[PDB]
RNA sequence: UUCUGGUGUCCUAGGCGUAGAGGAACCACACCAAUCCAUCCCGAACUUGGUGGUUAAACUCUACUGCGGUGACGAUACUGUAGGGGAGGUCCUGCGGAAAAAUAGCUCGACGCCAGG
RNA sequence: UGGCCCUCGAGUGCAAAGGCAGAAGGGAGCUUGACUGCAAGACCCACCCGUCGAGCAGGGACGAAAGUCGGCCUUAGUGA
């Protein structure tokens, strides 16, 4: 559930992953989709690990889209005790990914390529997902 | 295309002041102008309602010349008593200093000047 | 004869070759801002006095002390300082300042061509422009500075801009 | 005191013509030819290109149209 | 009853845009301006004395549902209390409350005191 | 500079929140309560302490007048 992003003076508290209420978008773009089941902090180096696998079965075809963004920050304590907060950028950063939501589109293909193509993408993602179409 | 606000023109003559709000609403004094005749007004407060009001026309009616000149400082002073005297015998002299964009000696310098004439005095 | 010739033939025109109607309602000139800033940069209050003594002559009205407005520019300009005057008649004092530039003034220019380009703002105004080479009867080229020009935006009471070029046009004014 | 008479130069508000004598206001060339006249600027026969398009037109008479030699 | 002016109770079902239309009985433009007064530059705006013309603009109405706004029923989210599950760190059940968004629809206000036709 | 769209998306002495165009915003004249002596009724603290405040008494300033002002938009700029 992530994105390139800008520069900027990104650096705030942790956060929270609350009810599903929030998250539980549909399918705009794309035939097909993919949700969540339950919230987590996503790093960038899961989306990306999974975007290009989503297309790394294809190889020049139809066209991916994003339809999330990371915010809530990651800090990480080295390997001390506790004197004050973590930095924010040790190791990435993540948001929430709460069911209910979007995440991946395919379109523009047939149906069993648009198929397989999520699922590779699936096993990328450390939180259970779940396969739909439309309506 | 897009709606704009603007604060219409009684809003930025500074026409409501605090301290006379002591009261649900103080005993203005209506002296407005129009292009060719003047209107005075010694409305009441609370809801609504006035003691009297009297006007330039109606002014003729009693004793004056016909096709007299009205916005004449002269006619000021004549619309301003005509309203008062009978505004005092409706009870007591209920009436204040209300005007917004008259520069002092406006055409309504004979108007408040003409209630210190019937009682009203400050 | 500026003024007079407005409801004389001026009026008239704009009655027949517009919507036919009543009297008014047709394109009049409200104010002539004939503003001459200065140049900025340098600070300098000779060029500041030499303005306002300068069109307080062909206007034969007191100039303006225009403040630069609040703002962040590159340059090291600060805000307070003045850099610019303009000058705007009503009245009498405008007609007749507008039969100058007509009659007289112009084309006394030497090499005065007329060929106006597009200009127009899109509103029933009109406004043009003077080179560093100017004449005026009352300017006096003995004890001034340096040739300096100035603007002179005449806006009217038209609507449209149709309406603003049929006003100076049948006017007098150089097209 | 300069700044005691503003100068209203009413004289020559409303007497804009006053008289010509003194400075010429528009005696000259306005806007017509002075004399002779000779300037050819980039604006003048450059712009006004001059098109220069004939053809052959079909007209009834026997006449052999063909040069010796043939080619595309 | 219709129209018009000043001041309120109510403040974007009452706002904005567009089109049409009305009055020199009332209100605005407008005429004049050596003055009281004003404009650090112009009486543009205030202001003062008032033929004529107009009511275009402005303003006050009417029509027209583009743009705003007002706003159900049902469902959903959340939650108090009393309990039960549970690997995503939340969720479910009995019960009470139950909006935001969105949909049908409503809607381009409705009146009060006084004065002048 | 002139015209149009001109709608806390500007300006507030300085951080920030809130608030403000009936303006403390901005400019000008007169002035200078950046008043003395008190002060019903309350807020804020364990206490000390801090804050707001109609009106009254003795005298002034501004406006025609009603009327305002006992500091500076408020909250720090301090210490028995």
């Amino acid at each position: 559930m992530l994105s390139p992003k800008r520069t900027r003076f990104r650096k705030q508290h942790r956060g929270r992953m609350k009810g599903i209420s929030y998250r539980g978008n549909r399918i705009c773009f794309g035939r097909y989709a993919l949700q969540a089941l339950e919230p987590a902090w996503i790093t960038s180096r899961q989306i990306e690990a999974g975007r290009r696998a989503m297309t790394r079965n294809a190889r020049r075809g139809g066209k991916i889209w994003v339809r999330i963004f990371p915010d809530k920050p990651v800090t990480v304590r080295p390997a001390e005790t506790r004197m004050g907060s973590g930095k924010g950028s040790p190791e990435y950063w993540v948001a929430v990914v709460k069911p209910g939501r979007i995440l991946y589109e395919i379109s523009g293909v047939a149906e069993n390529i648009a198929r397989r193509a999520v699922a590779i993408a699936a096993s990328k993602m450390p939180i259970r997902t779940q396969f739909i179409i439309s309506g | 295309k897009a709606k704009t606000r603007r604060e219409d023109r009684t809003a930025r003559h500074v026409r409501i002041r605090k301290k006379v709000e002591g009261t649900p609403e103080r005993p203005r004094l209506c002296v407005f102008r129009s292009n060719k005749h003047l209107y005075v007004q010694v409305i009441d407060d609370s809801k609504m309602h006035t003691l009297a009001s009297a006007s330039t026309m109606q002014k003729s009616i009693s004793e004056e010349l016909d096709y007299s000149s009205s916005p004449t400082i002269e006619v000021a002073k004549k619309v301003g008593e005509v309203i008062a005297s009978a505004c005092l015998e409706k009870g007591i002299t209920k009436v204040a200093f209300d005007r917004g964009g008259y520069p002092y000696h406006g055409r309504v310098k004979a108007l408040a000047d003409a209630a210190r004439e019937k009682g009203l005095q400050f | 004869r500026l003024k007079t010739n407005y409801i004389e033939k001026m009026v008239p025109l704009l009655k027949e070759e517009f919507s036919y109607s009543n009297i008014l309602e047709v394109p009049k000139v409200v104010k002539i801002v004939v503003n001459c800033g200065i140049g900025d940069a340098s600070q300098n209050a000779k060029g500041l006095d030499a303005a306002i003594n300068e069109l307080a002559l062909i206007t034969g009205q007191r100039p303006v002390k225009t403040k630069a407005k609040t703002s962040i520019a590159g340059f090291k300009v600060r805000e307070g300082m003045t850099l610019g005057i303009a000058v705007t008649l009503r009245g009498n004092l405008m007609y007749s300042f507008l039969d100058r530039l007509i009659n007289l003034a112009l084309p006394r220019t030497r090499d005065f061509q007329g060929v106006n380009p597009n200009s127009f703002d899109g509103h029933g105004n009109y406004s043009v422009g003077f080179r560093e080479q100017s004449v005026f009867p009352e300017i006096k080229p003995e004890i001034v500075g340096k040739a300096r020009g100035m603007d002179v935006c005449i806006t009217t009471t038209a609507k449209t801009d149709k309406e603003a070029y049929k006003l100076l046009s049948l006017m007098g004014m150089p097209f | 005191k300069k700044e005691l008479h503003p100068e209203f130069h009413e004289d020559a508000k409303v007497y804009c013509n006053g008289e010509l004598v003194m400075t010429t206001g528009g005696t000259k060339k306005e806007y017509v030819v002075d004399v002779w006249s000779g300037n050819h600027p980039f604006y003048l026969g450059n712009r006004s290109a001059l098109m220069v398009d004939a053809d052959q037109v079909e007209k009834f008479r026997k006449r052999f149209a063909g040069l010796s030699e043939i080619m595309e």
